[PDB]
């Protein structure tokens, strides 16, 4: 038989329930990576037939550089 | 067929002989000695095993870092292993049987000998040194003009007397992955004493010999820990090492090798190289070759062409023949030839003089 | 050349999130701080297809970054 | 036949089964990653140039009876020189789509190397490669950078490249065997000097990479437009006029990066305003 | 007969693939397979134990770690560069103007092995190779040359510095077993073209350094001296600038020949012209003596680039016989692309 799934091996999941340390509050700065980021991350995993729609496929792909800061 | 035959046959009495001995594996390091009767042993396998050994075996044979045989069952010790290191690399460096005797010397005396009395006097008459001692020499060092690089070894290969010397290439020392050059050297030298009194032979130290220090960045690092390891493994005081050294390149560079060999080291010749009347010799035995007739003047011919050393004149020989074969003629005449040798030294020269007196200087 | 079967780890779930495409689901996030070792494959587009660069504080970043930390 | 799958009994150790094992798929990973289909119906503009690398590429695959009759050797190999720019790589695999052959890329990193042998000249294995499987097309992909245009470490260090195709085309010419193989060039400038120095003019198909033209905007920009929905009522002359110079790849910067306007808005069809506002958006990066 | 039906009982069914680490005189040989295990085998069938030599792949027998039979598999990464083959259509007869550069090579490459017959008697015996070079950029016209060699004996190319310095040695390690595989393949020839050692700028990847490669090709020339090798694996170099080898190199070889490559005259680029026009076909009014005229400083292949940029043209028209402004209207493109930049 195989796994239910998913009782891992390893990592685990979770862990970040109890977590994390402060919200969005914080850092006002940006303003513009935020843009970009949110439309990326929160935007498609709401809605994923939105996209299907317009015809445009959302990435995944997120990648950040520059530090520091 | 019938050699197979008889060879396969053999079997019968293998497989009752496969019985012992074939569970001997494998190869094992001995650690520490805690009693007489117990000893700690390591094996590749990673598993440290303190075990015994077996009573056909005397202990004191064993000494820290011999590697024995194991019987797997009981892990007692059954038989040790005097080979160690190491893989093909030394298979590699070692050479046998002989080539280029002495009758290909062109006519340089007091070189030929005064190294024949650094290496091949004191093997060949042990007890004479000994008596008369003082003490014979570390080594030599050889270097120069390209004529003649390299082959004044070739004759202590067919002038040696009994047991063979082994040759080694410089640029295998140096290798990628920092460390292997470490292994390398030092392998060499407890096989060369187990050897007793082979000669060992660096061809062209000066890629290994890189001195010394530059801002950044290394570099030099991974080459100085060559040399200087090869020096400080040079200078230990057991034996060291009754197996003699000798040592050849091409520029007397560098000046870290050269301020540690004359401790270490004597008799740096130069050559010399072809002197005017000693020319002539290269042609005494060129001479053999072909066919000479009787009114060709050696000594004419040898004047033209200062500082070819024995190659550019074995290629005037060469190209007697040569154009004689295109000319249809057997012999080659004194006339005939020369006509192409002014040619051959000078068109040869017109893009290159070959100047390695420049190369050093 | 186990870093290396685990680099073909990291081709193998590049694999794995084509197993991914399309739909649902899955959301990946990278960061880095120093792009130069990166290689060319894994920031090519169809899989990584943004690239965010963190700019250097600014004038307009000075006052808000003052502004949180006072 | 080596390099199969086979099932191992566990008494004997005898072959139980054959089955399937993959080889070339790991060949073509690298390459539907790094370049992807791109038929001719997604390229425009290049219908001038794309009529010249014809003639080439479709020679040895489908006409060579004729080379012999007009005694014309075979083209070796051909370039692509243009500030980038977009469709170089493309038109490649486009040709090599409708030939049906093989496309391989050169290094390629880190895995072509212990794909392809342990440790060689590595210019040879491969080649072991394209001659299992042809025809084949070899491209060179890509040391195209400006990083890279110093012409000190990048000349030298993209030259063993250079030096890549050079006995490849030795190869080719000189020994070994047969047709159909070919390499293709592209790179914008710089390195091209450098290459048409190793090229003593001898020998190679010389094809320039033009940079976008206004009327070369307008079919692609409806090319990159058709998967996007859209009302009617945007104007496809004005719009091209507005971005000059700029590239071919910005193309897609303005289409895609305009539908997330539209996906902030909600709206199902987008307006002629929003994609001319990600024109603006790629006009300041320049 | 009963032994076939024997031995196999010993060393089957199941059996592994290990590599001999060293011998022992005891016949008693020690092995090592995947991954680091070690044994004493002692068997006297099948060898050939004096031919092995450590440093080879042996079988082992499950019980107990017996080698039956001797494996000599290549494969091999090296072995696949030599072969195969050519055998190219082309002859040394196809290429005209070099009859007084081509006759000494032609003969020094079949003075020895073919008409043997006097040279052995002659004791001459120059079996050091050629050296060969020339401008600007040719060295394929002397490879022209060896297409002809091509057909005769056994022949590999090994060109480019590349194969040694893209990455970290281990340096000539990998022209050292060139050396010694067409040992086992002599007579074989080997070429070598365009020798950049000393004349690259930048390094393939991450390598280092200049003094490096300096040395790795110091032990190419004792490789190739060489102290003691006699066998022949003939060696040919050839590169564009002889100024950047070192002088320390010739002296070894090529002692006794190396040949300059010159411009072509008149009457050679006429030769030209005539050997690659005769499979094609032209009009009545193109001649030879304008075309040559027009040309300054041009070698067998760019006479060749032009007619075959003259028959793509007229392939757009669908003809095979190629007009003289159709083939003037070829010749200005390659013109011109020599005069762009
Ligand atoms: N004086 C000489 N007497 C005898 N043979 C000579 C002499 N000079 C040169 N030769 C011959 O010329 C051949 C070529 O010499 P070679 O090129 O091996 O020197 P080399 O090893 O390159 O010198 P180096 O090691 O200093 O570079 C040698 O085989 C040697 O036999
Ligand atoms: N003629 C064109 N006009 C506009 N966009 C194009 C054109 N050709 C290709 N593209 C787009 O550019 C993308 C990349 O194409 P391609 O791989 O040929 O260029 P590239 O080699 O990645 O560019 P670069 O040389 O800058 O790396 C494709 O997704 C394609 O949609
Ligand atoms: N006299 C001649 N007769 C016939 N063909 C000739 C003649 N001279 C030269 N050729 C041809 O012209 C070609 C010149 O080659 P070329 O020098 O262009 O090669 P290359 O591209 O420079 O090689 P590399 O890049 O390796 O130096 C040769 O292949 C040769 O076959």
């Amino acid at each position: 038989d195989v796994l239910p799934p998913e009782a891992d091996s390893s990592i685990m999941m979770l862990t970040s329930d109890q977590k994390p340390d402060v919200m969005y509050a914080d850092i006002g700065g940006m303003d513009i990576q935020k843009q970009e980021v949110r439309e990326a991350v929160e935007l498609p995993l709401t809605h994923f037939e939105l996209y299907k729609q317009i015809g445009i496929d959302p990435p995944r792909g997120v990648l950040m550089y520059g530090p520091p800061g | 067929a019938p050699p197979a035959l008889w060879d396969l046959a053999a079997d019968k009495q293998t497989l009752q002989s496969e019985q012992p001995l074939q569970v001997a594996r494998c190869t094992k390091i001995i650690n520490a000695d805690s009693e007489d009767p117990k000893y700690i042993i390591n094996v590749k396998q990673f598993a440290k095993f303190v075990v015994d050994l077996s009573d056909q075996v005397a202990p004191t044979d064993i000494e820290e870092g011999m590697r024995v045989g194991v019987d797997r069952n009981k892990y007692q010790i059954h038989i040790p292993l005097p080979p160690k290191i190491d893989p093909t690399v030394t298979m590699m460096q070692v050479e046998e049987k002989p080539d280029v005797t002495y009758s290909d010397v062109g006519g340089c005396k007091e070189q030929i000998e005064k190294l024949r009395e650094v290496v091949e006097t004191p093997l060949l008459h042990p007890e004479r040194f000994v008596n008369l001692g003082i003490e014979p020499p570390k080594g030599v060092l050889l270097f120069g003009p390209p004529g003649t690089g390299k082959t004044l070894c070739a004759r202590a290969v067919a002038n040696r007397t009994d047991a063979c010397f082994i040759r080694v290439i410089g640029s295998e020392l140096v290798q990628k992955y920092v460390g292997e050059g470490a292994r390398m050297v030092r392998e060499l030298f407890e096989m060369a004493r187990t050897k007793k009194a082979c000669l060992i032979f660096f061809d062209e130290i000066d890629a290994i010999g890189g001195a010394r220090f530059d801002d950044g960045a290394g570099g030099d690092n991974e080459v100085q820990r060559t040399m200087l390891e090869l020096i400080n493994q040079l200078d230990g005081f057991d034996p060291r090492g009754n197996i003699k050294v000798l040592m050849a390149t091409n520029r007397p560079d560098t000046l870290d090798p050269a301020l540690m060999r004359p401790g270490r080291l004597d008799r740096k010749i130069e050559f010399s190289l072809p002197d005017l009347e000693g020319r002539t010799h290269i042609f005494k035995i060129h001479a053999r070759s072909m066919s000479v007739e009787r009114d060709i003047r050696f000594e004419l011919l040898a004047r033209l062409c200062p500082n070819s050393t024995g190659a550019e004149i074995r290629s005037v020989c060469t190209e007697a023949g040569m154009f004689a074969i295109r000319a249809r003629r057997k012999i080659a005449t004194e006339k005939d030839f020369l006509e192409a040798v002014n040619k051959v030294i000078k068109s040869y020269a017109k893009f290159s003089a070959t100047p390695r007196y420049m190369t050093y200087n | 050349g186990a870093d290396r079967e685990v680099q073909r780890i990291l081709l193998e779930l590049l694999n794995q999130m084509d197993g991914f495409d399309q739909n649902v689901n899955v959301k990946v996030i990278m960061a880095t701080n120093r792009a130069d070792t990166l290689d060319p494959a894994l920031l090519r587009p169809g899989r990584l297809d943004r690239k965010i660069e963190f700019p250097l504080p600014d004038r307009r970043q000075k006052r808000l970054i003052f502004s949180t930390i006072t | 036949t080596p390099n199969c799958r086979v099932a191992l009994r566990n008494d004997s150790y005898t072959l139980h089964k054959i089955l399937p094992n993959k080889v070339d798929p790991l060949v073509s990973l690298m390459m539907v990653e790094k370049v992807p289909d791109s038929t001719y119906e997604m390229i425009g503009g290049l219908d001038k140039q794309i009529k010249e690398i014809k003639e080439v590429i479709e020679l040895p695959v489908k006409h060579p009876e004729l080379f012999e009759a007009l005694g014309i050797a075979q083209p070796k190999g051909v370039l692509l020189y243009g500030p980038p720019g977009t469709g170089k790589t493309l038109l490649a695999r486009a040709v090599a789509h409708h030939t049906d052959c093989t496309f391989i890329r050169v290094s390629g990193s880190e895995l072509v190397q212990k794909f392809i042998g342990e440790g060689a000249r590595m210019v040879r294995e491969l080649f072991v490669m394209a001659r299992e499987h042809a025809p084949s097309i070899i491209f060179m992909d890509e040391i195209d950078s400006i990083g890279s245009s110093r012409l000190e470490g990048g000349s030298g260090g993209d030259s063993e490249v250079q030096r890549t195709m050079l006995e490849l085309l030795n190869q080719l010419d000189g020994f070994e065997a047969t047709k159909n193989i070919k390499v293709i060039m592209a790179t914008n400038r710089i390195d091209i000097l450098d290459s048409a120095l190793l090229r003593p003019g001898r020998i190679d198909r010389k094809i320039e990479f033009p940079p976008p033209n206004e009327e070369a905007r307008l079919d692609i920009l409806k090319i990159h437009s058709r998967k996007m929905n859209l009302t009617r009522g945007i104007n496809l002359r004005k719009i091209a006029e507005l971005m000059p110079g700029a590239s071919g790849a910005e193309v897609k910067g303005v289409c895609t990066e305009a539908g997330m306007y539209a996906l902030r808005e909600r709206r199902v069809h987008v307006t002629q305003e929003d994609f001319e506002m990600a024109v603006a958006k790629v006009m300041q990066k320049d | 007969e009963e032994e076939r039906s024997k031995v196999d009982d010993l060393r089957g069914t199941p059996m592994s693939v290990g590599t001999l680490e060293e011998i022992i005189d005891d016949n008693h040989a020690i092995v090592s397979t995947s991954v680091g295990s070690e044994h004493y085998v002692s068997i006297l069938s099948f060898v050939d134990k004096d031919l092995l030599e450590p440093g080879c792949s042996v079988l082992l027998n499950h019980k107990v770690h017996a080698v039956i039979g001797v494996l000599m598999d290549d494969t091999d990464p090296l072995v696949t560069v030599m072969k195969v083959e050519k055998a190219p259509q082309e002859t040394y007869a196809d290429i005209g103007g070099l009859d007084n550069q081509i006759q000494e090579i032609k003969e020094s490459v079949e003075l020895p092995l073919t008409h043997p017959e006097y040279y052995e008697e002659m004791g001459i015996k120059p079996p050091k190779g050629v050296i060969l070079y020339g401008p600007p950029g040719t060295g394929k016209t002397l490879l022209a040359k060896a297409v002809a060699n091509q057909t005769s004996a056994t022949f590999l190319r090994v060109v480019g510095s590349e194969l040694i310095q893209k990455y970290l040695g281990d340096g000539p390690k990998l022209v050292r077993e060139l050396f010694r595989v067409a040992e086992e393949h002599a007579p074989s020839i080997v070429f070598i073209d365009e020798i950049d050692a000393i004349g690259t700028k930048r390094y393939d990847s991450n390598s280092g350094g200049e003094r490096e490669i300096q040395r790795t090709m110091l032990e190419l020339l004792n490789q190739l001296d060489g102290f003691d090798s006699r066998g022949d694996v003939k060696v040919i170099m050839a590169t564009n600038r002889i100024e950047t080898l070192d002088p320390a190199l010739i002296r070894p070889g090529r002692i006794d020949r190396k040949i300059e490559f010159p411009l072509p005259d008149e009457k050679t680029k006429k030769r030209i012209f005539q050997i690659h026009t005769s499979r094609m076909t032209l009009a009545d009014d193109v001649t030879l003596d304008d075309l040559i005229m027009a040309k300054d400083d041009l070698s067998g292949a760019d006479i060749k680039a032009i007619c075959t940029e003259a028959g793509l043209m007229a392939l757009r028209e669908r003809r095979m016989k190629v007009t003289n402004e159709d083939f003037k209207k070829s010749k200005e493109n390659v013109l011109y692309k020599k005069q762009e930049g």
